[PDB]
RNA sequence: AAAUUGUUGAAAGGGAAGGGCAUUUGAUCAGACAUGGUGUCACUGGGCCAGCAUCAGUUUUGGUGGCAGGAUAAAUCCAUAGGAAUGUAGCUUGCCUCGGUAAGUAUUAUAGCCUGUGGGAAUACUGCCAGCUGGGACUGAGGACUGCGACGUAAGUCAAGGAUGCUGGCAUAAUGGUUAUAUGCCGCCCGUCUUGAAA
RNA sequence: GUUCCUGCCGAAGUAGAGUUAAGGUGCCGGAAUACACGCUCAUCAGA
């Protein structure tokens, strides 16, 4: 029904498991490995706490990895002064 | 400046806001032409007719299930 | 802080009160305007939406069109323009 | 436009008991090869009694610079009518191409003498081998030994309404 | 008779422009108006 | 010192198709014009009006009028490649080119790091 | 990009300055000008002199008023409101006294004015028409300058000390290393 | 009877009454879904609104791919003989701040350069593509089917003779109207004239 | 002297989007106080 899923993990920065449009998002460059969570059985009807359990503790091994991204997930973005979205590089 | 380009579409030509083509109606009889008519046109009645007449004129539309423009017109004001 | 949009203000008319002309900061050049192409704004107590249309002159002014129009007396007004809909 | 130099040929047609007449080639500077060949039809004119419908254009080719590393100096004529009367001049522009420099020469026309393109007329440019020759002095004056001066006109624009700084 | 079949061809002024500011001079003069042979495709592309 | 326009004169070219390339100046056409090539930056030789570039301190020996070939080894000997990377100037370049450079990952790594 | 902009008046054309002033108040930016007695004008002494003139408010400030009301459409709502944004003053009043002053280039009599031009000085002209308060001012100025020549020396003394604490902080490490790995 | 004049009464205001503009504070009025059904407060269908997706028309803006032509670009590069000065490498002479100075031959040497001239090409420009892909903006006109089509083994499906689908909310609201003071700014005899408009 | 409103034919239109001529881009006013040249500031400067 082109709703992205997302994990905060809640784990992480208190986040859960939910639907959100794409056009109300950015894109940063920064990647982590998905294939350690398996994430097939919860859908969309589905969504009309265990489950984030297991999705969280799968997306936590891949996260480790990476250095500080546990604090940038935690950590809200806002935008200060001087900042131009036109050349930022997100 | 008027000119005949501003003139309006033939669909919405003579429509009320309400969607209702006013028709004048100064009797029973004439409204009873309005019978079916009622999603198309609404009656309105004549500026000449008496007080007893417009209550029976009222209440013959609203048995017919016509819409009525000006009711409460010398029956109330305004 | 909590913003995640750009306070923008509101010139004038094109000259037509349909679309207003708005002067976002930090924008030199048409190049720089045309990322905020599309992206929702805000008049802000009441609040009247619109979207930026489309680039104005070589100083970065963009075109903007509200569901209604301005009032007139808001040129100079602060105005917010939002991040969404993103395209990156 | 910027301009572009062409090679532009013309026999003029042949009739009955006439042989294949001398081949007319010319040397026009022209934004484009329609202008050129129109350029050749009007200096033809002037020469001898000709007209478009009389004759045609042989070949038209474009000619590039054979050296475009190169800085070179060149002699360029130039004939024109103030309005009444018509008279030369010679000048020396300083160039890496023939084409560049009537670029700056029509540029340079157009500056001193209110003059357009249809107005002015070019004979031949001719590129100087060894320096010496150069009569003109300003041309003169960048021929010599480490050549060294500042750049003027330094200040620039502030880009902004308000400077704290001054 | 193929070509009268055709109907003349309404054309949208240029979108990139008419390139030299001022138009009413022949081509080689500096102006619209005029035969500029093959550049014509340069110009009814631009208004098409 | 006095920034002077002069063969062997390297320059940086602020606005053009290079969009910031060094370039060693040739042969001077006339006051405004001069005759440039980069050999190692890429930039093909050219003759180009002072206003687009701008002068840098640095200079080295070159003889007037050197083919492109001769340009490169002369630039080789002079090694002001190196010369430029040690300048400050070529250091607040890269420094202003990596900020805009940056992911909001790095970014936020920046913030932490500050505090 | 500030809440309020100061313009100082000194080196400026009244035409200039007071174009971009209006065009600033009717996007919004509140402006106060000072030291409008020692604003320029273009032409020679007796041509803007009979020129105020012929409109004939005395003070430096009301003629900087009135060219820049000339720009703005005064008489609808937006010209009004874009006016009680202006300030404009002769010498600097409190408090704009303790701050710092910008100045606009485009306006600027030094860039604009040609060398061995003939130009003119508000503050003779407004006491040429009748303006009998010149005086008062520039004893104000004088002490004005003193007062200034103080806070330069103070702001010698704060820049010196800022270069220690510049050094200071480089003989740390984190910020050393945070510059290596990135900005 | 109008037109006109005078006394008395009420109100506002200021030397004229007077307007327009802005702000201020208030007072007062209008503001549906009576949503069709089901279930033992829950779900479902219609209509209004907001967003998104996928399309169609119109144009706007990028990025990028392929192909043809030219002097099969011309340069450059590597070659390459001849030639020169803006005359290198040196030697010689005079004088020498004992390291630089001055100019005679010097045609490549402890720099380079220009022509003839061989090879290999690249790029630039022009032109074509019924080449891809991205972001915008305005339009949603039509109301059972019919046509040209496309693909589908086939059945059927579709971007093919004009917009449909998904998500969310859908009201004492969203808001809209009228009226009154106070505060200040501007204007301020009338006609014409004027710009776009007072002036 | 003029000749209720609208429309039509003819010597010698309304609204949205885009493009563009003539023009213009200090402010009123929408657009670079952009670039590049040659000039000129004259007691008739010059719009
Ligand atoms: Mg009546
Ligand atoms: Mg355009
Ligand atoms: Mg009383
Ligand atoms: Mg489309
Ligand atoms: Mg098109
Ligand atoms: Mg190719
Ligand atoms: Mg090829
Ligand atoms: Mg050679
Ligand atoms: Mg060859
Ligand atoms: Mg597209
Ligand atoms: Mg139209």
């Amino acid at each position: 029904d082109n709703t992205l899923l997302i994990s905060g993990p809640f784990k992480v920065n208190g986040v859960p498991l939910r639907r959100v449009n794409a056009r109300y998002v950015i894109a940063t460059s920064t990647k982590v490995s998905v294939e350690g969570v398996n994430v097939e059985k919860f859908n969309v009807e589905y969504f009309a706490v265990e489950d984030q359990k297991v999705v969280d503790k799968a997306l936590i091994a891949e996260i480790k990895k990476t250095p500080l991204l546990k604090q940038y997930l935690s950590a809200s973005f806002s935008l200060k002064n001087g900042d131009k979205p036109h050349m930022l590089k997100f | 400046q008027p000119k005949i380009g501003y003139g309006s579409n033939k669909k919405t030509k003579f429509l009320s806001p309400s969607g209702h083509k006013t028709f004048l109606v100064a009797n029973v009889k004439d409204l009873e032409t309005l019978t079916m008519h009622t999603k198309t046109y609404a009656a309105e009645i004549a500026h000449n007719i008496s007080a007893k007449n417009r209550v029976v004129i009222l209440a013959r539309a609203k048995a017919l299930g016509i819409k009525v423009t000006n009711p409460k017109g010398r029956l109330a004001l305004e | 802080s909590h913003r995640l949009y750009v306070k923008g203000k509101h010139l004038s008319y094109q000259r037509n009160p349909n679309v207003s002309l708005i002067k976002i900061e930090g924008v030199a050049t048409p190049q720089d305007a045309q990322f905020y192409l599309g992206k929702r704004i805000a008049y802000v107590i009441r609040v009247m939406w619109g979207k930026v249309t489309r680039t104005h002159g070589n100083s970065g002014v963009v075109r903007a069109t509200f569901r209604n129009n301005l009032p007139a007396k808001t040129f100079g007004a602060s105005v917010r323009i939002f991040l969404y809909p993103s395209n990156i | 436009a910027h301009f572009k130099e062409y090679q532009v040929i013309g026999r003029r047609l042949p009739t009955e008991s006439v042989p294949e007449p001398k081949l007319f080639r010319m040397r026009i500077f022209a934004s484009n090869e329609v202008i050129a060949k129109s350029r050749y039809w009007y200096f033809l004119q002037k020469l001898h009694k000709v007209k478009k419908a009389s004759g045609e254009i042989v070949s038209i080719n474009q000619i590039n610079e054979a050296h475009p590393t190169k800085v070179k100096n060149f002699g360029v004529w130039v004939r024109y009518d103030s309005r009444s009367g018509t008279h030369n001049m010679y000048k020396e522009i300083r160039d890496v191409s023939r084409v560049a420099a009537v670029e700056t020469l029509y540029q340079d026309m157009a500056a001193r003498h209110r003059a357009r393109f249809r107005s002015i007329h070019i004979l031949k440019v001719a590129e100087i081998e060894k320096t010496a020759d150069v009569k003109r002095q300003y041309v003169k004056q960048f021929l010599t030994k480490d050549l060294k001066f500042p750049l003027p006109h330094r200040v620039q624009k502030s880009t902004k309404t308000f400077s704290y700084k001054r | 008779q193929a070509n009268n079949f055709l109907w003349p061809f309404k054309l949208s002024n240029p979108s990139g422009g008419w390139g030299v500011p001022r138009k009413f001079k022949h081509f080689i003069q500096g102006g619209s108006f005029g035969n500029r042979e093959e550049f014509i495709n340069k110009l009814v592309k631009s208004m098409n | 010192n006095w920034r002077l326009v002069e063969v062997g004169r390297v320059v940086l070219i602020k606005k053009g198709q290079s969009a910031g390339k060094l370039a060693a100046i040739v042969e001077i056409i006339d006051q405004k014009k001069v005759l440039i090539d980069g050999p190692k930056a890429g930039v093909p030789r050219q003759a180009i009006n002072l206003g687009q570039v701008v002068l840098t301190p640095l200079t080295f020996a070159l003889p007037r009028g050197a083919r492109t070939a001769t340009v490169s080894k002369k630039w080789a000997a002079a090694a002001v490649c190196e010369k430029w990377a040690a300048s400050s100037w070529a250091k607040k370049i890269a420094q202003r080119e990596r900020r805009a450079a940056l992911t909001d990952f790095e970014r936020f790594q920046v913030m932490v790091l500050r505090k | 990009v500030e809440p309020v902009v100061v313009i100082d008046g000194k080196g400026h054309l009244v035409g200039r300055l007071a174009s971009v002033v209006a065009k600033q108040l009717l996007n919004g930016q509140k402006i106060v000008v000072v030291r409008a007695e020692e604003l320029n004008i273009s032409g020679e002494f007796f041509r803007n002199k009979l020129k105020y003139h012929d409109f004939l408010f005395r003070a430096p400030s009301r003629i900087f008023y009135k060219a820049l009301r000339g720009m703005v459409s005064h008489k609808t709502a937006r010209g009004k409101a874009a006016l009680e944004r202006l300030k404009v003053f002769e010498g600097i009043p409190p408090p704009y006294d303790k701050k710092k002053r910008v100045v606009v280039p485009q306006a600027l009599r030094v860039l604009r004015l040609k060398p061995g031009r003939k130009y003119t000085t508000l503050g003779k002209l407004s006491t040429s028409v009748g303006w009998k308060y010149e005086d008062v001012v520039a004893k104000l100025e004088a002490k004005r300058k003193v007062s200034s020549a103080e806070y330069y020396a103070k702001k010698r003394a704060f820049t010196k000390k800022v270069a220690s604490a510049n050094a200071t902080a480089a003989e740390s490490d984190v910020a050393k290393q945070l510059a290596a790995l990135g900005y």
